[PDB]
């Protein structure tokens, strides 16, 4: 039973490699989204003000 | 706020707690283990080893050796029974 349990560490590291990489990668790639948020807000304000 | 990393921390402690003690207890005895009756030493000769092999072995394990011992002690004691009375 211990053998069967340890059989599952055989390839966990290979997948969790890309998992841990892309986790932080995607979490920090929202910087461009944050920079786009202010531009989108400015555009929304401009459209609203000219609608006014 | 970030991703902690559990899935590769088993290095410091092997998985499980109770069977960890039994792992060292059962892994070490398999090295110096007899494959199949190695060094049986079933043959010996020291003026009494033949008697042990023939009668005092576990294959028979009968009451015949006790009866043989009784017969031998009777034979030994007959002479001094004659000597005394």
């Amino acid at each position: 039973d211990r053998i069967d349990s340890v059989s599952q560490l055989q390839n966990v590291a290979e997948t969790t490699k890309v998992l841990f990489d892309v986790s932080k990668e995607t979490v920090e790639l929202e910087s461009e989204a944050f920079e786009l948020k202010q531009k989108v807000e400015l555009a929304h304000e401009a459209k609203a003000v000219l609608d006014s | 706020v970030s991703t902690l990393i559990p899935p590769k921390v088993v290095s410091s402690k092997n998985i499980g707690s109770a069977p960890n003690a039994k792992r060292i207890a059962n892994v070490v005895h398999f090295y110096k283990s007899l494959p199949q009756g190695p060094a049986p030493a079933i043959k010996a000769n020291t003026r009494l080893a033949r008697y042990k092999a023939k009668y005092f072995d576990g294959d028979n394990a009968s009451g015949k050796p006790l009866w043989h011992f009784a017969l031998g002690i009777i034979a030994f004691g007959y002479s001094m029974e004659y000597y005394f009375h």
